[PDB]
């Protein structure tokens, strides 16, 4: 058990043990069955991984200069053209939604027959890492936590680009500038009567 | 306008009709007194007669050539340009009053044939229980749909006598 | 008749048959306003048509002095 | 025994300990229409969404309204909000109440299947994983589950009390909405004008002198 | 249109389709002295086809192939 | 006599509807029917009669004959 | 079974397990006769294939560029002739119907024959995918999927151009353009009170 979400409180029984990153967690007993739980464990671990991706993106295109992560598309819909890291990339918007959709249905169709293989290895898993029993424990562990913080993060990122409207590295900016004037309570959005 | 009519407000035989009937009324008033109790009836019917052509001009009936209010009885077209009060809403009106009678009929005839003699409680009505029976009758639609649901509301084929065929 | 003998012909009941004069309608009577089919000039039944009887029936149905689909009302 | 009518006879469907278990049984019902088991089952459900439907509108009529008339907020008159609402809107009424009857027929459609078969959304794989959640609970009309996110029903000392104050409270809401309907024709003003008028001089603004309600005096 | 090449095309597809098609499913369907079928109207057509069918097919065969000539005369023509 | 074409008998008991919504059906109709002389004056007398109605109403709005319109008379 | 489509009901008892398709969906009871449901078996599938291939062949006229489904046989009626892929075809009217009878005849009086049989194989299998007879419960289940959707489809072809007059590919740009304003409920002809 990595721990307990709510001091003083009883870890669900049906939430095992041995469950990486399993804190108790499940006021609304989501995961009592064992189908919908099984189901639910790959699920927050895809969700985990994407929004690693997702949230490194977002800050590398900031970081480096590129604009923000929310205005990246706008090239398909102003008539622009597409770059990366400056270079442009000659292809248009159509030729991106064919390609990703068949690249997409083929890798993802992949996975989807493996039958909620979460932890695949081999050719994933090439510097083998995770190939001892005993060490995988930890990493998963690692890997679940670090993934439950993106998906927190990028949260962040669109709850406060709606409402403030700048990039997540403006918004740590201005924050870091004056904090007590620029903050969630003065966004005159998140709370109400003010 | 719809089928070729033409707002009352707006017909010219529509006003006409109004002045002649009160042209009538006057003519008579002539051979009475101001004070006279004919005279007081005369002026209400006139009064009653502007009220009448006001007010069915205000609500946007219909004339025809002959400048009398024609009324509008399909749903759709009642609904659209808003004739619904004609008949639309009219049919609903009566289908729950005679709903209502019909309900309450029927269970005053179900509730007395568990008596000893039922047809001297056809000749000779059961106030009280009629009475009870015509105040529930105000939810006849809802009492009625459950009963047709649940298979009540009908009798069974082979209770029912007929004759050779 | 009752409103007649009162001398309040305005309080009569009088419907009118819509359901009759949108059949006349799509017959090409342009009367009652309707306009739709053969009353319509832009649909595809009067526009068919129009190269073998239409004109010919068009031209006798708007005619109000026979009897082929007199006007109706009350 | 509490009663609508001290005194009077309680209908005898409404005095079975089936009866008896539902919230705010005082023995009310004239008219006799819950006189069948199978149609009170269904009616319970029928004042149970209306009462939290009714709770959650006139909340949604009053609360704005009193703090407009305090200057925290700037809402228009429930009567007035939908137009105001539509012209700074992203799409016309039309195309909003269509995807609200889909969304809400969605919804009301697992509602109505879950009455015919108490605890039959729970089907395997019908839902991807989630119907495990949508079984309900024991009694009709409280699903809890996702729907209890504090879990205040499983404290089973508390339960009674809590189905009672939510029928009470959402048959008062109930008359309020029809009070705020009646009201705007009545006087042409906002149910939180009509509370101040009266305040002002309750002897003589009131519905005797509106010149609607009473025509005969 | 020339009249021969259609009245001639349209009877040679009906009497095709009436012989190699829709013999088999016309016979399926199929199966005082002057209601009797005395004369039996006996053929050496491999597959059955008598002179009755012929009469069948090719009444339809002109009965349409008129049809597609009276249509296209249409086309052209003035105060019609 | 011919070897082709339908037996009125075999068409009507073929139509039957599946669902037994008509029970038997037309089965028995052609034995009915041909062996009663006041079947047969019966559906004549239908047809024809509503025949005549028919002639009736479009007669008089679309008059065949030359000068019949004007006739008020006839 | 293929699944439930109404969750928590139960199949009719006249749907058979084993049926490609059977979702349990007959609430007026079409199929409740035997030989009924025999009959009707066949008659979907052949619909949806036709079906499928009416779909695509609506889609790939638009996307390619040679105006919609609607106005293709616009040539036959304004004097015009006939053209594929921009290829003129000399045929006339007249002569495509003389050809499309006799062909559609001959094949379809052909399987008439057959005695309702809907999964020939055989010449109509040349690569042999449900030879085997063991997995072809999954490509029927397919098959009967895609045609449903197809005949779904096509039927949103023609009432979409019946309400709108464009065509299908015109409609979805449209709909993308403007999604709350351009949709069935904006037509002014669906939903007359709107
Ligand atoms: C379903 C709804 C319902 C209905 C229609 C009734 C109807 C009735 N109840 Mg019943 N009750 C109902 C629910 C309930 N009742 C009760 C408990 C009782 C009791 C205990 C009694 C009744 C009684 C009565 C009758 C009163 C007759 C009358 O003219 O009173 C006239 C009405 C009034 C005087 C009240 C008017 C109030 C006014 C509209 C509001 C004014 C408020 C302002 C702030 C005042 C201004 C300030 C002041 C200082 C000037 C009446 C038939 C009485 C009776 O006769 O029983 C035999 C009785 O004793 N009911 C409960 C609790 C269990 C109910 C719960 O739902
Ligand atoms: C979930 C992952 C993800 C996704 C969907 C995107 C998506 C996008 N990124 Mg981002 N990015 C990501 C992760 C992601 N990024 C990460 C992890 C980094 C840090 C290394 C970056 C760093 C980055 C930069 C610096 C820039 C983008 C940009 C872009 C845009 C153009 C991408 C392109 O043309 O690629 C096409 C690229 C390739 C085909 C080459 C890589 C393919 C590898 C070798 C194989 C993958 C298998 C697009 C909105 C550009 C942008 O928004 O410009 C305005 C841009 O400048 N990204
Ligand atoms: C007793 C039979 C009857 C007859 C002959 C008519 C005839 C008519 N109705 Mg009415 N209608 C009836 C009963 C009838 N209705 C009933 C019982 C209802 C309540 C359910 C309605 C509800 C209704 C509506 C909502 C509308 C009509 C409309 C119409 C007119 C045009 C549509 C049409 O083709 O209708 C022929 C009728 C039928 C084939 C029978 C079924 C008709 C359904 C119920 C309505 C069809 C509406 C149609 C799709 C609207 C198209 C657009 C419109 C702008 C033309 C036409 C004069 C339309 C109209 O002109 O409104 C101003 C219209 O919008 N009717
Ligand atoms: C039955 C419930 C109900 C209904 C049908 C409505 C309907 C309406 N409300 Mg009301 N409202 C309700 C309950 C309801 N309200 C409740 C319980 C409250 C709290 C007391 C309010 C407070 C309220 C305010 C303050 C305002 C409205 C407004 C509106 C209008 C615009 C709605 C909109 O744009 O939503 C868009 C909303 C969503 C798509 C989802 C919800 C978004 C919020 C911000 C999330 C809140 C999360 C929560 C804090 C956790 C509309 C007439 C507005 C109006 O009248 O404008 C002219 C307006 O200013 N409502
Ligand atoms: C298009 C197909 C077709 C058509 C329309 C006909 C039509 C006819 N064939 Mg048949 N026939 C066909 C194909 C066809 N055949 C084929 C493919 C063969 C095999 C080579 C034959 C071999 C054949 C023979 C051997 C005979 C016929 C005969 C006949 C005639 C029989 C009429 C009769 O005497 O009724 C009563 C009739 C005109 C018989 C006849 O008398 O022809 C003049 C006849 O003897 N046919
Ligand atoms: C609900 C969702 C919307 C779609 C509903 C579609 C329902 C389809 C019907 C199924 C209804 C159903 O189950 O039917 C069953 C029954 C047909 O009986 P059968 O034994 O032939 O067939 C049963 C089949 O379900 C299986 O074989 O038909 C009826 O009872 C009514 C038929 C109406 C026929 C309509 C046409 C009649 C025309 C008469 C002449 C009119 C002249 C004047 C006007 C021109
Ligand atoms: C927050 C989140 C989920 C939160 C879930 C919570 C709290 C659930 C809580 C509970 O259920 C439990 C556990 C148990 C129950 O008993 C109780 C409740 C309370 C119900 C997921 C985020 C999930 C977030 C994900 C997957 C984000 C993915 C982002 C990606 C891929 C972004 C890509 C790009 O950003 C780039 C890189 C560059 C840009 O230019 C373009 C784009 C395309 C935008
Ligand atoms: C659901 C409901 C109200 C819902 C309101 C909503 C959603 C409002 C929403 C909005 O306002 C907002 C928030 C903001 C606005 O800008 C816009 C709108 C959209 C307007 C009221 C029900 C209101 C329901 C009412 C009033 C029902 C009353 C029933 C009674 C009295 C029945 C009595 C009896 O039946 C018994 C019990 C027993 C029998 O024996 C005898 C009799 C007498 C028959
Ligand atoms: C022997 C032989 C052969 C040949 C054959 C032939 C060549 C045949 C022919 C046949 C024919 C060639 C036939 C025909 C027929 C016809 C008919 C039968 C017709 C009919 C008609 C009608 C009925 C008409 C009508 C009408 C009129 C009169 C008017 C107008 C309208 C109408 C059109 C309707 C072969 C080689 C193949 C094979 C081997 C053997
Ligand atoms: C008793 C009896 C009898 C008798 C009977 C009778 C006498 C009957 C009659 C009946 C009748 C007398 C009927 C009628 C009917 C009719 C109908 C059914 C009609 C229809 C129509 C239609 C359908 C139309 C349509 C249309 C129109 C409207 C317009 C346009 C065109 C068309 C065509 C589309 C008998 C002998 C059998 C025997 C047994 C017993
Ligand atoms: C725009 C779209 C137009 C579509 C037009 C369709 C026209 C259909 C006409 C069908 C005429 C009858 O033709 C069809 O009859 C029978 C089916 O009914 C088939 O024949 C079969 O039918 C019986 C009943 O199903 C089977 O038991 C037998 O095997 C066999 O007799 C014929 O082989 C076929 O040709
Ligand atoms: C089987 C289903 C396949 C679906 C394929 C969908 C392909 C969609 C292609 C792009 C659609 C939008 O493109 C459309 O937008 C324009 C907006 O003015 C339209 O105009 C054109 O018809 C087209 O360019």
């Amino acid at each position: 058990k990595a721990g307990n979400w709510l001091p003083g409180s009883d870890a669900p029984a049906w939430l095992p043990d041995d469950l990486p990153g399993n804190y108790g967690f499940d006021p609304l007993s989501l995961g009592k069955e064992p189908a919908s739980l099984k189901r639910f464990t790959e699920s927050e671990v895809i969700h985990g991984r994407w929004a690693m991706l997702g949230v490194a993106g977002s800050l590398a295109v900031e970081l480096l200069g590129y604009g923000n992560w929310y205005d990246a598309p706008l090239w398909a819909v102003n008539g622009g053209k597409a770059t990366w890291f400056g270079i442009e990339v000659p292809f248009d918007l159509n030729a991106l939604l064919a390609f990703e959709f068949v690249a997409m249905a083929a890798a993802e169709g992949q996975r989807g027959d493996a039958g909620g293989v979460v932890y695949p290895g081999g050719a994933f898993d090439p510097l083998g890492f995770a190939k001892d029993s005993s060490k995988s424990g930890e990493l998963k562990l690692k890997e679940i936590k670090n993934g439950r913080l993106a998906m927190v993060a990028f949260l962040g990122f669109v709850a406060q680009h709606a409402a403030t409207g700048k990039g997540p590295i403006a918004a740590l900016g201005e924050h870091l500038a004056n904090p007590w004037g620029a903050n969630f309570a003065t966004n005159g959005i998140s709370v109400p009567f003010f | 306008d719809i089928a070729g009519l033409t707002p009352c407000s707006e017909s010219k035989a529509y006003a006409k009709l109004e002045k002649k009937e009160l042209k009538t009324l006057e003519k008579r008033l002539k051979q009475y007194e101001a004070d006279s109790a004919p005279a007081v009836a005369l002026k209400a019917t006139m009064e009653r007669t502007k009220a009448r052509f006001a007010n069915y001009a205000k609500a946007g009936l219909l004339c025809g050539n002959d400048g009398l209010p024609h009324l509008i009885a399909d749903p759709g077209l009642a609904l659209k340009y808003g004739h619904a009060g004609e008949v639309f809403i009219p049919t609903f009106g009566f289908l729950y009053v005679a709903g209502y009678i019909g309900y309450v009929g029927r269970q005053y005839l179900i509730a007395v044939k568990g008596e000893a003699k039922p047809t001297d409680k056809e000749i000779i009505i059961d106030v009280p229980l009629a009475t009870k029976l015509a105040w529930q009758g105000a939810g006849w639609p809802l009492a009625a749909v459950q009963e047709l649901q649940r298979g009540t509301l009908l009798e069974k084929e082979e209770n029912i006598t007929v004759s050779p065929r | 008749d009752v409103m007649q003998a009162f001398g309040t012909p305005e309080k009569q009941i009088l419907i009118e048959p819509v359901f009759a004069q949108w059949i006349q309608a799509a017959h090409g009577k342009a009367l009652y306003g309707f306009d739709f089919l053969l009353s319509s000039k832009t649909s595809a039944a009067f526009a068919n048509g129009q190269s073998l009887w239409l004109p010919g029936w068009l031209d006798a149905i708007n005619n109000n002095q026979n009897s082929l689909f007199l006007t109706i009302g009350p | 025994r509490q009663s609508w009518l001290p005194g009077s006879q309680i209908p005898a469907h409404l005095d079975t300990p089936a009866a008896q278990a539902l919230a705010g049984n005082f023995g009310f019902d004239p008219l006799g229409l819950g006189k069948d088991p199978v149609a009170l089952r269904w009616y319970q459900q029928a004042e149970l969404i209306h009462c939290r439907t009714a709770m959650a509108g006139v909340a949604g009529i009053l609360i704005p309204g009193l703090l407009t008339k305090a200057g925290a907020l700037n809402v228009p008159e429930w009567y007035d909000a939908g137009k105001v609402a539509i012209e700074n809107s992203f799409a016309p009424w039309g195309s909003l109440l269509a995807v609200q009857l889909f969304l809400c027929g969605f919804v009301e459609a697992k509602r109505w299947q879950d009455i015919r078969k108490p605890g039959s959304q729970g089907e395997p794989g019908s839902f991807l994983g989630f119907e495990a959640s949508l079984k309900g609970t024991s009694e009709l009309g409280y699903p809890g589950g996702p729907f209890d996110p504090l879990g205040l029903s499983k404290e089973a000392d508390k339960w009674a009390d809590w189905k009672l104050k939510e029928v009470k409270n959402g048959r008062l809401a109930m008359l309020a909405f029809l009070g705020f309907v009646a009201q705007k024709y009545a006087t042409g003003a906002g149910p939180v004008d009509n509370l101040a008028a009266h305040l002002k001089d309750p002897w003589h603004v009131n519905y005797a002198t509106n010149g609607v309600s009473l025509p005969f005096l | 249109l020339d009249p021969q090449i259609v009245i001639s095309g349209s009877t040679a597809a009906f009497l095709a389709i009436g012989r190699f098609v829709f013999l088999g499913y016309q016979r399926r369907e199929a199966n005082d002295d002057l209601q009797k079928n005395s004369t039996i109207f006996a053929t050496n057509d491999p597959a059955g086809f008598n002179i009755i069918d012929v009469a069948g097919w090719g009444a339809l065969g002109h009965a349409v192939g008129f049809a597609v000539l009276a249509i296209n005369s249409l086309q052209g023509a003035n105060l019609s | 006599n011919f070897g082709i074409g339908h037996r009125m008998q075999a068409i009507l008991e073929a139509h039957t509807p599946p669902s037994g919504s008509l029970g038997a059906g037309h089965k028995g109709l052609f034995d009915t029917v041909n062996n009663s002389l006041h079947f047969q004056l019966g559906l004549a007398l239908a047809s024809v009669g509503t025949i005549t109605s028919l002639v009736a109403q479009h007669m008089y709005s679309l008059p065949p004959y030359a000068f019949q319109a004007i006739d008020f008379t006839t």
